[PDB]
RNA sequence: GGAGCCAGCGAGACCUUGGCCGAGAGGUCUUGGAAACUCCGUCGUGCUGGGGAUAGAGCAUUGUAAUUAUUGCUCUUCAACGAGGAAUUCCUAGUAAGCGCAAGUCAUCAGCUUGCGUUGAUUACGUCCCUGCCCUUUC
C-alpha cells in the first residue's frame, strides 16, 4: 500500500510544496524554479539568499510544510533536482537533461492551474512503485473529471520523460496541446531522511561503474 | 502656507487605484474638521500631511 | 595521472589534443590495480589532458 | 540595412526587395538625409560649432551625429557609414579618438537642452522670418 | 576612582550633549514646512549616521529614520559602491565641512532645507497624464534621490569630487537657486502637472 | 639624481636635467641591477583535412 | 571646430592562429555528436 | 599661529614649535603667490599664474572649498577681508581688484 | 497537430536537435 | 570502444509520436493514474 | 609598567622607525631603493628614505605580541591580494630586516627556530612605548 | 584561591571569552588595552557598559577579554556583551545580590542586547 | 605607497614548521604528518599615475632528449574600452549587491559546481483599478 510516511496523510490533507535553489543561483534557474512552481499547483518560489540548510529545513517544518525542492544548475542549464519529504524523508536526488524551459518558446501565453490529471506509465519495479509515490503525493488529491491538464511521467530506461499538455476531447478522438517544459529526470539517490542530514542511511544508490550500468534497468 | 492635516482613519475596500490609498484627515487648526483624501505615498493614522489645497475632496481614482 | 582528488582525477598522455578527448568521453577506463573509470570531459589547457 | 550583403536600403537600387520587404519605396530614399547632413555639417554654423545634429530614423533609431563629423560627399561611400552604424551602433575616427556617430536611447528630449524652443517644418502653417524668429527670441533657451 | 581607560575632554563635552560627528548640534534645526516634520526628522541627536537599525521591517520605519543616515543610504549607489556605507559617511562629513565653509550656517540646517526646498508638491500620472498630489514621504524619497543623482552625475567624471558637487548642490537646493539639478526637476514637473491639471 | 619626485618637470634647474641625462644613458656606471634593465598555417591545413576526412565518414 | 574623418570598411562584415580556434570550435563541437 | 611660506608651485605649513612643515599644498599648477589666512585661520587662500584663485581648508589639503577664476592674467595677491569673513578680495596682473563671496 | 507542437506558439531557434540526427540516421 | 554508462535519450520527432499517441491514446479510456481523497 | 600593546598601532611605529633614522645603527641594504616589497605591487615605496626603517619597526613589534617569529610568517603577515592569488610580502627585505634588528640586538636567533624579543630589545622596545605616552 | 568568574559573548561568528577577577581596575582584550579597540569609531560601542555602570565597579576587578571569529562589528559586539555578561557573573558570585540586581537593570534599561545574544535569524516572509 | 587589522566551512613517496640564498619567480638544509576594509601619504579630469590586449628582451620551473614545448617572475611596448539601441530577465531583510576562503566525497561540474564566512542597502510590505489565475451564487 502507500508508504508509511505518506500512508498517514495521503488522500487526506493536500501537499504543501516548496521550491528552492542553490546559492547565488543564475538567472535562468529563477525562471526554470518557478517552471517547476507552476508545474506544482500547491508549491512557492522562496530566495535562497545565504540559508543555511539546518536553517531552511527547521524553518520550512516550523511552517508545516510537506516537500522541498532543491535546484541546482551549470551555467543556467538546470543539472539536478532533489525532493526531501518531510518531516524524516525520504530524500531523492534527480539528473536534468535535456531541459527545455517555457521562457524558451515565443509567445506561449499562461499556464492553466487547474489540478491536473497525472499518467504514470512503465513503472514495473518496487523501486519504480516508491519513485511514483513520491511524485504522486507532491499534487493535489480529486483532480476533476473534466480537467483539461495533464502531467505524464513515462519511464524509458529509467530516463523518466516529464511533458505537460493540455486536452481537448473531440468528436473522434483526443488533441494535446503540449505546455512545457520538457526534460528527462533519473533517480540516483534515495535517503531514508532530509536533505540536511547527509548521514541518512541510504534506502537505495545508483552505482554508475558497475559493468553491467551500460544496461542495467532499475525502474 | 500650505494647511496641515493629521491621519485618523486609513479607508479599505475604497477601490482605489493601485499605489494609491484613500484616508481621513483632521485639521490641525481645527480638530474638528476632517476632510477625506488620496495619498500616492505611504500613510498611517497619527502622521500628518500638506494639504496644498483644503477646498476639494477626495472621489475614487479607479 | 598527474593529479587526484579523491575519485576525480586528471590524467595525461593518453591523447595528444583535446580533439581525441572529445571521441572517447564516457568510454570506459581502467587501472592496473583494477579500479573502473569513466572519461569525464577534455580539458582545455593543456592540450590532450 | 537588408543582407543581400547588407546595403542601405535603397529607393531606386532595391525595388524588388522592398516589395518583399512590405514597405513602399517611395518612402526609401536615404538620399535626401544625406543631401540634408551635408549641407547642414558644412554650414558656417556647425564649424562655429554652435550647431548639433539630430537623425531619428523612421524605424525609430535616434542617431548622435558629433559636429566634428566630416561625412564623404559620394553617396555610395555614405551609404557604406548607415549600414555599420546601425551594426555597431558607433562610429570611431581614423585617429581613434572620439566617436563621431552614435546611437542613443529614445525619447530624443532627455538629450534636448533643458530650456528649449521646439518647431517643425509645416508648408501649411503661417510664414516666418527665421531671422526674426531668432532675434526676438531667449538667449538662455535653445532652438 | 582610578581606572585604566583615562576619558578627554572632548569625550566629557559629548556627554554633556549628541552632536553629529561630535561637532554638530540638533537643537536648533527645525523644518520650515509644518508638514514635512514628522517625515523629516532632526530631534533624536546621533554621533555617527551609522546605526545598524531595521527600518525596512514596517512600511514606516523609515520615516523615523535620522535624515543624515537617509542620505548616507541614498549616497552608496552604482552596484560598485552598493554595500559600502562607512565610505558614505566619510563623504557626508566632509560634506558637512564644506558647507560650514561656504555657508556659516549649519550644514545640517542647510540639508533640511534643500530637502524641504526640493520636494515636489505636485506630479502626473499616465491615464497622456493626470495631475496629482504628493504624499510627504514620497516628497522626502523623491528629495533625497534627486539631490544625490545630481550630486553624483555632477561629478562623475569631473575634476569635482563627490563631497564639493553634494555640498553646491545643497547650498543651492536650500538657496532656492535654480542651479540645482534638482530644483530644476521639481520645477518641471510641478510645471507639467500644472499642464495636465 | 636626488631629485625630488613631487616637483613639475617645468621647474627643474639645470644641473639635475643633465644629471638625469648621465643617469639614463650611464645606467651600469651608477649601479642600476641588470634585471631592472607557418607552422600554424600547417596545422590550420592539418585541421582541415581531418574535417574533410570527418565529412567523408558521413 | 576640427574635423576628423570617420573610420569604416567599405564593405564591413558582421590573426590566422585565431581562426584556427574557431575552426576548432566548429570541428570540436561536431565530434561530440557523433560519440554521442 | 603656524605659518605659510608660498614657494614654487606649492604652499608649505609649518609647527612653529616644531619648525617643520606640516602641511604640504602642492595642487596648485603654476606658481602660486599668496596663502593668506582669514581671521579664524580655518580658511587660507591663494592666488596662481593661471589666475585661478583657491580656497582650502587649512590643514586639510585635500578638499577644494572654493575654486574660482579671477582672470585670464596671473593674480598675484589674494587676501582676506579682516572684518568681513564672507568677501574674499582678488587681484590680477588685469588691473582690476575684483572682490569675490564666498 | 503539427501546428501546435512548438518544440519541433514557435520556439527559440536551436531548441530541437532533430535535424543532427536525421542526418546522423542517414550516414 | 566501451561506454561506462548509459547515454542520454534523444528525443527525436518519432520519439515525441509514439510518447504523444500514449498520452492521446489514453485519454480516450480515461485511464488517469491520478490520487483520489480517501 | 609601560608596554608595546599599551600604545596604538600607529603611533609608536612612526616614533620607533624615527628612532632607528635617527640612531643610524640600523643597516640597511641598497637594494630597499629599488625594490617594491612584494610582487603584488605595482610601485616602490614612496617614502624611499625612511620605509625601512618603518619596516623594521613593524617588525620589532610582531616578534614581542607573538614570541616566535619566522620569515615565512612574516611574508604572509604583509602579504596582500594580487583571480586572486594573494601574493605574500618579498622574502628578502623580511630576512634582512631580521638581521638588521638582531645587530643592534634588538632580537636574536630564537630556540627552536625564529626569532626572539632580546631581553634587552623588548626593554627597548618598552621604552619607545614610554615616550610616546610622554 | 582568587575569585573569578568566567563569561561568553557571541555575535554572528564572532566569539568573546571574558576572565574577571578581583583586581585594579585593569581592562584588556586581546592582550591590549579597551583603548586601544578597533575600529576607533565603535571604540564608545565597547565602552558602553563601564561608562553606564560608573567607573568605580570596575576599579577593584581585572577583566581579560580574548575575541576570536566573526567580523570586526561583530567583535566589539561580543566584546561588549562578554564584558558585560562578566561583571554581572562577578557581582552575582562574589557580591551582594542588591548589586547584580542594580547592575541588570539599569542596564536592560539601556540595552537588552548587551547580556541577551542577538540572533538576526532568516525570516520567510513568504508564506511557506 | 605605507601602516593597522577581523572569518567560518572543511582531513585517503607526497605534504609540511623552521634556517639560509634570490628583487621576484624560485632554489637549498633540516623538523613533524583571506579579501573587501581602517588611518596616514602621492596623482589628479588629461583615454590621466584607469585599462592591461599584442609585441620584444631576459631570469626560473616541469617533464624529455628535444635547442621541444610547458608554467611563473623582471623590464620595456600600451591597444579596444569614455556606461552601452531596438528590446529584454529578475528582485522585498541580513534580501539585492560587493568581498574573499574551503571541498571536488558513484548523477552534473574543473577558473566551473557546491558549501563557508565577511560588508550590507533604496524602494515596496496596500490594492484588486489594468493584466492573469481561481472560489461562491442548496443570481
Ligand atoms: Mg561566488
Ligand atoms: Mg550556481
Ligand atoms: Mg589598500
Ligand atoms: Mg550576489
Ligand atoms: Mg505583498
Amino acid at each position: 500500500q502507500v508508504d508509511d510516511e505518506y500512508a498517514a496523510t495521503s488522500g487526506i490533507m493536500d501537499p504543501r510544496i516548496i521550491v528552492t535553489t542553490s546559492r547565488d543561483p543564475s538567472t535562468r534557474l529563477s525562471q526554470f524554479a518557478k517552471e517547476i512552481k507552476l508545474l506544482f499547483p500547491n508549491a512557492v518560489r522562496l530566495n535562497r539568499g545565504n540559508y543555511v540548510m539546518p536553517n531552511l529545513v527547521d524553518a520550512c517544518k516550523k511552517s508545516g510544510t510537506t516537500d522541498l525542492v532543491v535546484l541546482h544548475e551549470h551555467r543556467g542549464v538546470p543539472t539536478s533536482l532533489t525532493i526531501s519529504h518531510f518531516p524524516h524523508g525520504p530524500t531523492a536526488q534527480f539528473s536534468l537533461h535535456n531541459v527545455v524551459m517555457r521562457h524558451d518558446i515565443i509567445n506561449a501565453g499562461n499556464q492553466s492551474e487547474v489540478n491536473p490529471h497525472l499518467i504514470f506509465d512503465n513503472f514495473t519495479t518496487a523501486l519504480g512503485k516508491r519513485v511514483v509515490c513520491i511524485l504522486k503525493h507532491l499534487f493535489n488529491a480529486g483532480p476533476k473529471k473534466d480537467s483539461e491538464r495533464v502531467i505524464t511521467f513515462a519511464n524509458r530506461g529509467d530516463f523518466i520523460s516529464v511533458r505537460q499538455h493540455v486536452y481537448v476531447r473531440t468528436r473522434e478522438g483526443v488533441e494535446i496541446a503540449e505546455v512545457g517544459p520538457r526534460f528527462e529526470m533519473r533517480l540516483f539517490e534515495l535517503r531514508l531522511g532530509t536533505l540536511e542530514n547527509k548521514d541518512a542511511d541510504v534506502e537505495w544508490q545508483l552505482r554508475r561503474f558497475i559493468r553491467t550500468a551500460n544496461k542495467k534497468d532499475y525502474l | 502656507p500650505v494647511t496641515l492635516a493629521k491621519v485618523i482613519k486609513v479607508l479599505g475596500r475604497t477601490g482605489s487605484r493601485g499605489g494609491v490609498t484613500q484616508v481621513r484627515v483632521e485639521f490641525l487648526e481645527d480638530t474638528s474638521r476632517t476632510i477625506v483624501r488620496n495619498v500616492k505615498g505611504p500613510v498611517r493614522e497619527n502622521d500628518i500631511l500638506v494639504l496644498m489645497e483644503s477646498e476639494r475632496e477626495a472621489r475614487r481614482l479607479r | 595521472p598527474y593529479k587526484i582528488f579523491k575519485n576525480t582525477a586528471f590524467i595525461k598522455d593518453m591523447f595528444s589534443s583535446a580533439m581525441e578527448v572529445a571521441r572517447f568521453e564516457g568510454a570506459q577506463i581502467k587501472t592496473v590495480s583494477g579500479i573502473r573509470g569513466e572519461i569525464k570531459r577534455a580539458l582545455s589547457k593543456p592540450e590532450g589532458h | 540595412t537588408h543582407k543581400i550583403k547588407y546595403v542601405l536600403l535603397n529607393c531606386d537600387d532595391h525595388q524588388g526587395l522592398l516589395k518583399k520587404m512590405g514597405r513602399d519605396i517611395s518612402e526609401a530614399r536615404p538620399d535626401i538625409t544625406h543631401q540634408c547632413l551635408l549641407t547642414l555639417l558644412d554650414s558656417p554654423i556647425n564649424k562655429a560649432g554652435k550647431l548639433q545634429v539630430y537623425i531619428q530614423t523612421s524605424r525609430g533609431i535616434l542617431i548622435e551625429v558629433n559636429p566634428t563629423v566630416r561625412i564623404p560627399r559620394t553617396f555610395k561611400r555614405f551609404s557604406g557609414l548607415m549600414v555599420q552604424l546601425l551594426h555597431k551602433l558607433s562610429i570611431r575616427s581614423v585617429n581613434s579618438e572620439e566617436k563621431l556617430l552614435k546611437v542613443i536611447k529614445n525619447p530624443i528630449t532627455d538629450h534636448l537642452p533643458t530650456k528649449c524652443r521646439k518647431v517643425t517644418l509645416s508648408f501649411d502653417a503661417p510664414v516666418i522670418r527665421v531671422q526674426d524668429y531668432i532675434e526676438k527670441l531667449d538667449d538662455d533657451e535653445s532652438i | 576612582v582610578v581606572l585604566a581607560t583615562p576619558i578627554p575632554e572632548e569625550v566629557q563635552q559629548a556627554q554633556t550633549e549628541i552632536k553629529l560627528f561630535n561637532k554638530w548640534s540638533f537643537e536648533e534645526v527645525e523644518v520650515k514646512d509644518a508638514s514635512l516634520v514628522d517625515y523629516v526628522q532632526v530631534r533624536q541627536p546621533i554621533f555617527v549616521a551609522h546605526t545598524a537599525g531595521r527600518y525596512a521591517n514596517k512600511r514606516f520605519r523609515k520615516a523615523q529614520c535620522p535624515i543624515i543616515e537617509r542620505l548616507t543610504n541614498s549616497l552608496m549607489m552604482n552596484g560598485r559602491n552598493n554595500g559600502k556605507k562607512l565610505k558614505a559617511v566619510r563623504i557626508i562629513k566632509h560634506t558637512l565641512d564644506i558647507i560650514n565653509v561656504l555657508t556659516d550656517q549649519n550644514p545640517i540646517q542647510v540639508v533640511v532645507d534643500a530637502i524641504t526646498n526640493t520636494g515636489p508638491r505636485e506630479d502626473t500620472t499616465r491615464v497622456r497624464r493626470q495631475a496629482v498630489d504628493v504624499s510627504p514621504l514620497r516628497r522626502v524619497n523623491q528629495a533625497i534621490a534627486l539631490l544625490t543623482i545630481g550630486a553624483r552625475e555632477a561629478a562623475f567624471r569631473n575634476i569635482k569630487t563627490i563631497a564639493e558637487t553634494l555640498a553646491e548642490e545643497l547650498i543651492n537646493a536650500a538657496k532656492g537657486s535654480s542651479t540645482s539639478y534638482a530644483i530644476k526637476k521639481k520645477d518641471e514637473l510641478e510645471r507639467v502637472a500644472k499642464s495636465n491639471r | 639624481a636626488d631629485v625630488d619626485l613631487h616637483k613639475r618637470a617645468g621647474e627643474l634647474t639645470q644641473e639635475e636635467l643633465e644629471r638625469i641625462v648621465q643617469i639614463m644613458q650611464n645606467p651600469t656606471h651608477y649601479k642600476i641591477p641588470a634585471w631592472f634593465l607557418t607552422l600554424a598555417n600547417n596545422v590550420e591545413s592539418k585541421l582541415r583535412d581531418d574535417l574533410e576526412r570527418l565529412k567523408k565518414i558521413r | 571646430i576640427p574635423t576628423h574623418a570617420p573610420k569604416y570598411e567599405e564593405n564591413f562584415n558582421p590573426k590566422m592562429k585565431a581562426q584556427l580556434k574557431k575552426e576548432r570550435k566548429f570541428t570540436m563541437k561536431e565530434i561530440r555528436k557523433d560519440a554521442k | 599661529h603656524d605659518f605659510a611660506v608660498t614657494s614654487s608651485t606649492r604652499v608649505q605649513i609649518f609647527s612653529s614649535r616644531t619648525r617643520q612643515v606640516i602641511k604640504t599644498f602642492s595642487r596648485f599648477k603654476d606658481v602660486v603667490y599668496s596663502a593668506s589666512f582669514r581671521s579664524d585661520g580655518k580658511l587660507l587662500c591663494a592666488g596662481d599664474a593661471t589666475g585661478l584663485v583657491s580656497v582650502y581648508d587649512s590643514y586639510n589639503p585635500r578638499t577644494i572649498l572654493l575654486s574660482i577664476n579671477a582672470s585670464t592674467h596671473p593674480t598675484h595677491v589674494t587676501k582676506f577681508h579682516t572684518q568681513d569673513n564672507k568677501i574674499l578680495a582678488t587681484a590680477s596682473d588685469d588691473r582690476v581688484t575684483r572682490l569675490w563671496d564666498i | 497537430r503539427e501546428e501546435f507542437n512548438p518544440f519541433e506558439a514557435v520556439g527559440k531557434p536551436g531548441i530541437s536537435k532533430q535535424i543532427g540526427e536525421e542526418q546522423r540516421k542517414r550516414a | 570502444f566501451d561506454r561506462t554508462a548509459k547515454p542520454v535519450p534523444v528525443i527525436t520527432s518519432e520519439v515525441t509520436e509514439s510518447l504523444e499517441d500514449m498520452i492521446r491514446r489514453r485519454i480516450q479510456d480515461s485511464n488517469f493514474d491520478d490520487l483520489q481523497r480517501r | 609598567g609601560v608596554s608595546v600593546r599599551d600604545v596604538a598601532a600607529q603611533d609608536f611605529i612612526n616614533a620607533y622607525a624615527s628612532f632607528l633614522q635617527r640612531q643610524g645603527k640600523l643597516e640597511v641594504p641598497g637594494y630597499v631603493d629599488i625594490v617594491k616589497t612584494s610582487s603584488g605591487n605595482e610601485m616602490p615605496p614612496q617614502d624611499a628614505e625612511g620605509w625601512f626603517y618603518k619596516r623594521a619597526a613593524s617588525v620589532a613589534r610582531h616578534i614581542y605580541m607573538r614570541k616566535q617569529v619566522g620569515v615565512g610568517k612574516l611574508n604572509k603577515l604583509y602579504g596582500g591580494a594580487k583571480p586572486y592569488k594573494h601574493i605574500d610580502a618579498s622574502g628578502s627585505i623580511n630576512r634582512k630586516v631580521l638581521q638588521a634588528l638582531e645587530k643592534i640586538g634588538i632580537v636574536e636567533i630564537s630556540p627552536k627556530g625564529g626569532r626572539r624579543i632580546s631581553e634587552n630589545g623588548q626593554r627597548d622596545l618598552d621604552r619607545i612605548a614610554a615616550q610616546t605616552l610622554e | 584561591a582568587v575569585p573569578s568568574v568566567q563569561t561568553f559573548g557571541k555575535k554572528k561568528s564572532a566569539t568573546a571569552v571574558a576572565h574577571v577577577k578581583a583586581g585594579k581596575g585593569l581592562i584588556k582584550v586581546n592582550g591590549s588595552p579597551i583603548t586601544l579597540v578597533e575600529p576607533e569609531i565603535l571604540r564608545f560601542k565597547v565602552y558602553e557598559p563601564l561608562l553606564l555602570v560608573g567607573l568605580d565597579k570596575f576599579s577593584n576587578i581585572d577583566i581579560r577579554v580574548r575575541v576570536t571569529g566573526g567580523g570586526h562589528v561583530s567583535q566589539v559586539y561580543a566584546i561588549r556583551q562578554a564584558i558585560a555578561k562578566g561583571l554581572v557573573a562577578y557581582h552575582q558570585k562574589y557580591v551582594d545580590e542588591q548589586s547584580k540586581n542594580e547592575l541588570k537593570k539599569a542596564f536592560t534599561s539601556y540595552d537588552r542586547t548587551l547580556l541577551i545574544a542577538d540572533s538576526r535569524r532568516p525570516e520567510p516572509k513568504k508564506f511557506g
